[PDB]
């Protein structure tokens, strides 16, 4: 009969998914920060 | 558009979708490919389970995004 | 004519180009000196991000101009 844990693997998926999303966001954020810095440079000098 | 669905065994499924596709559509594709009824599919993305009536666009699920599939009864 | 490309790391690179050169081509020339893949490059001129399809003259980027480079993971 049943031996695995549904809410346990459910929790794992949430966490890994969470991490993955935080990674994607951090990437998008640094890329925006770099873009902002290049724009400021191109206009300030 | 291409996305992925990771399963419990580590086996990864690749799907060709459109940003306007709904989650129920995606569950329809997974069923057609894996034979798993939509009733038993839980799709998780960005720390939460996704709802059938919304689109991939509503969850900002882009190309190459990885969705997590866990099963219910 | 020559133009300059500046990175945020403080490096200034020089390039020999023609007004008729396309941004795509400019990135290619950068690639050949810095190794940086063209699709990871983003060029900024006077507050404007340059599109691959236009040319230097489309932007009126004249001789001695300075372009600013910053990277992205990939295009699309």
């Amino acid at each position: 009969g049943p031996l695995g844990s549904e809410e346990e693997q459910f929790a794992l998926a949430l966490k890994m998914s969470e991490q993955e999303a935080r990674e994607v966001n951090n990437q998008e954020e640094k890329e925006e920060e770099l873009l902002r810095k290049a724009i400021a440079e191109s206009l300030n000098s | 558009m291409q996305i992925f669905v990771k399963t419990l065994t580590g086996k990864t499924i690749t799907l060709e979708v459109e940003p306007s596709d709904t989650i129920e559509n995606v569950k329809a594709k997974i069923q057609d490919k894996e034979g798993i009824p939509p009733d038993q599919q839980r799709l998780i993305f960005a720390g939460k389970q996704l709802e059938d009536g919304r689109t991939l666009s509503d969850y900002n699920i882009q190309k190459e995004s990885t969705l997590h599939l866990v099963l219910r009864l």
